[PDB]
């Protein structure tokens, strides 16, 4: 059995109220008082706010607060911040025999904010690479708040499409986000073309950045 | 306050009996009131309850995960430590520990809840990609990368299996402009990832840039030094 | 049995106790005697036995003995420091762990302060660990003061569930109480053989009476006060205690 | 300064008995440490 986190994502607005369900099974789960919440931000472990069914541990915002109402949990907020973009479990102690189960996961998401421009940065292979008999270009693009950024690589004039890899985007702190791609080049194929180039598309907009080699 | 922390890595293969180890410290193992516990979570996917021990010796587990997993404690340095055997490829999992609170029952197994305070998780991956350690290269500041009154340098680790792995600048001091990006997986199957910091043009070469690389599967340490360009 | 957070006490009385039966039955892990070793037990005489009871794990029985720490004797079952009586104890995994854990045999783990000698405390108030008032309801800090043992029948030893009796020898300041048994030999008619009847210790003769005593009379005297008949307390027949032969 | 044994003697006046044969029958040893 597992305590099906309701929805799995979610959207909110910063500043009014959000309320995140968590049903379940019968009684076991939901008529018992037994019932607790954890924030897990993206690469951190997660951490508990609720617990019991509605208490507060020692320190922790006010904004936190839930119920129980029949076999369903609920957990809700009271106003939002930028900060509060994690995901979001529920525990409980059931009778059957998995003692303990978990939530599925619900992803709480801040919408508002404005369009930001992606920092581009490019680098070329630097010189001991030059002697290790390779090469590789890398291009960083960062604080590009709506995340649909692409890229496309460019030697002296013409793309190319061969021995490039690009991240995914990652959210960082400021709930932003950052991406990374690479080329791989022999150095021959390096001094070959005088200059290459890193263009980043992004909501119709582009910028690109180029180095030539020395 | 506690604090918990996680050891014994290191790129299981498959069919083997992996074995991490949790230690406490701002509270005793053997005092009653608590009772330490295993999560595992599968990246990506939602977490699962494994197991616990109190302090007597008494244990329980998951049952699916029943008659392959062995938790036990030692008093004598403040730890406790599960062994997984027979390992598949579906348990390349971050692993938490954690202690739980686990309200008295009633002639009928303790019941327990909330928990408390959470391990810090070490990623335990498996597979036969073997492992490799990093070959590092300086990302010099140059003008192109210099813009008015400041200029980025970076360090390239690349080319490596052990997932994680860490690069500092200037032994941790720098936490400025330091921004590590997310490692990228090539089709060679290693991973290889590069750390990019600003600081003022009129600092190109002036103050100390030593990158610290650390891969903890392996035994690797190196300190490499970026300077502008010749 | 009862539980070692609550135990038993059964105050044995006015008897003829006999602790060989005990001794020497062979069945018991641990017999440990403190005041007095356990041969010399059937042959001293007190005021009181009293006998306590309860069960708790294997590797447990080491602190019932004077002067032990931990859970059990700090606040279960304290044993003073100057302790006389016998400590019993054997396993009994067949008939107090059952398959799916017998949830039934709790123990204290928290309390204030350690127990006095042989007190007893089956309160269930909340714990407090922390300063945070409790209030009644459970919590972090906030603890029930009572676990289980789940004995399950796969347990290894020093797991497995042990039955104790202490029994604790003591002497107020009355008249007499329980003692041992006395032996009997049987009766050798004409012979200066020694002689004990019940308490009358002699040396002589003994030889078939033809006096008649009163149903409640054990010995008859002479004029200047010398035993010379006796009455055999099983038979009940009078015999003449003729002294020895001398000149 | 292992002292006190535990014997059958009883030990009539100015003898000393020095020996080990165990009195374990859970288990006990004429000698305390
Ligand atoms: C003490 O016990 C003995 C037996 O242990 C009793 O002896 C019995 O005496 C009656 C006489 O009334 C005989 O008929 C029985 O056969 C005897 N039994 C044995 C085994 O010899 C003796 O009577 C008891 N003492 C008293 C005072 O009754
Ligand atoms: C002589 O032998 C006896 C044996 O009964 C022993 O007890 C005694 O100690 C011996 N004499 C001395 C002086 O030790």
């Amino acid at each position: 059995q597992s305590a099906l986190t309701q929805p799995a994502s979610v959207s909110g607005s910063p500043g009014q109220s959000i309320t995140i369900s968590c049903t379940g099974t019968s009684s076991d789960v939901g008529g018992y008082n037994y019932v607790s919440w954890y924030q897990q931000h993206p690469g951190k472990a997660p951490k508990l706010m609720i617990y019991d069914v509605s208490n507060r541990p020692s320190g922790v915002s006010n904004r936190f607060s839930g119920s129980k109402s029949g076999n369903t949990a609920s957990l809700t907020i009271s106003g939002l911040q930028a900060e509060d973009e994690a995901d979001y479990y529920c525990s409980s102690y059931t009778s059957s025999s998995t003692l303990v189960v978990f939530g599925g996961g619900t992803k709480l998401t801040v919408l508002g904010q404005p369009k930001a421009a992606p920092s581009v940065t490019l680098f070329p292979p630097s010189s001991e690479e030059l002697q290790a008999n390779k090469a590789t270009l890398v291009c960083l693009i960062s604080d590009f708040y709506p995340g649909a950024v692409t890229v496309a690589w460019k030697a002296d004039s013409s793309p190319v499409k061969a021995g490039v890899e690009t991240t995914t985007p990652s959210k960082q702190s400021n709930n932003k986000y950052a991406a990374s791609s690479y080329l791989s080049l022999t150095p021959e194929q390096w001094k070959s073309h005088r200059s290459y180039s890193c263009q980043v598309t992004h909501e119709g907009s582009t910028v690109e950045k180029t180095v030539a080699p020395t | 306050q506690v604090q918990l922390q996680e050891s014994g890595p290191g790129l299981v293969k498959p069919s083997e009996t992996l074995s991490l180890t949790c230690t406490v410290s701002g509270d005793s193992v053997s005092s009653g009131s608590y009772y330490w516990s295993w999560i595992r979570q599968p990246p990506g996917k939602g977490l699962e309850w494994i197991g616990y021990i109190y302090y007597s010796g008494s244990t329980n587990y998951n049952p699916s995960l029943k008659s392959r997993v062995t938790i036990s404690v030692d008093t004598s340095k403040n730890q406790f430590s599960l062994k997984l055997s027979s390992v598949t490829a579906a348990d390349t999992a971050v692993y938490y520990c954690a202690r739980e609170r686990c309200y008295y029952g009633s002639g009928r197994a303790p019941r327990c809840v909330w928990f408390d305070p959470w391990g810090q998780g070490t990623l335990v991956t498996v597979s036969s990609a073997s492992t490799k350690g990093p070959s590092v290269f300086p990302l010099a500041p140059s003008s192109k990368s210099t813009s008015g009154g400041t200029a980025a340098l970076g360090c390239l680790v690349k080319d490596y299996f052990p997932e994680p792995v860490t690069v500092s600048w200037n032994s941790g001091a720098l936490t400025s402009g330091v921004h590590t990006f997310p490692a990228v997986l090539q089709s060679s199957g290693l991973y290889s990832l590069s750390s990019v910091v600003t600081v003022p043009s009129s600092s190109l070469g002036t103050q100390t840039y030593i990158c610290n690389v650390n891969h903890k599967p392996s035994n690797t340490k190196v300190d490499k030094k970026v300077e502008p360009k010749s | 049995f009862a539980s070692v957070y609550a135990w038993n006490r059964k105050r044995i009385s006015n008897c003829v106790a006999d602790y060989s039966v005990l001794y020497n039955s062979a069945s018991f892990s641990t017999f440990k005697c403190y005041g007095v070793s356990p041969t010399k037990l059937n042959d001293l005489c007190f005021t009181n036995v009293y006998a306590d009871s309860f069960v708790i794990r294997g590797d447990e029985v080491r602190q019932i003995a004077p002067g032990q720490t931990g859970k059990i004797a700090d606040y279960n079952y304290k044993l003073p420091d100057d302790f006389t009586g016998c400590v019993i104890a054997w396993n009994s995994n067949n008939l107090d762990s059952k398959v799916g854990g017998n949830y039934n045999y709790l123990y204290r783990l928290f309390r204030k302060s350690n127990l006095k000698p042989f007190e007893r405390d089956i309160s269930t108030e909340i714990y407090q660990a922390g300063s945070t008032p409790c209030n009644g309801v459970e919590g972090f800090n906030c603890y029930f003061p009572l676990q289980s043992y789940g004995f399950q029948p796969t347990n290894g030893v020093g797991y497995q569930p042990y039955r104790v009796v202490v029994l604790s020898f003591e002497l107020l300041h009355a008249p007499a109480t329980v003692c041992g048994p006395k032996k009997s030999t049987n009766l050798v008619k004409n012979k200066c053989v020694n002689f004990n009847f019940n308490g009358l210790t002699g040396t002589g003769v003994l030889t078939e009476s033809n006096k008649k005593f009163l149903p409640f009379q054990q010995f008859g005297r002479d004029i200047a006060d010398t035993t010379d008949a006796v009455r055999d307390p099983q038979t009940l027949e009078i015999l003449d205690i003729t002294p020895c032969s001398f000149g």
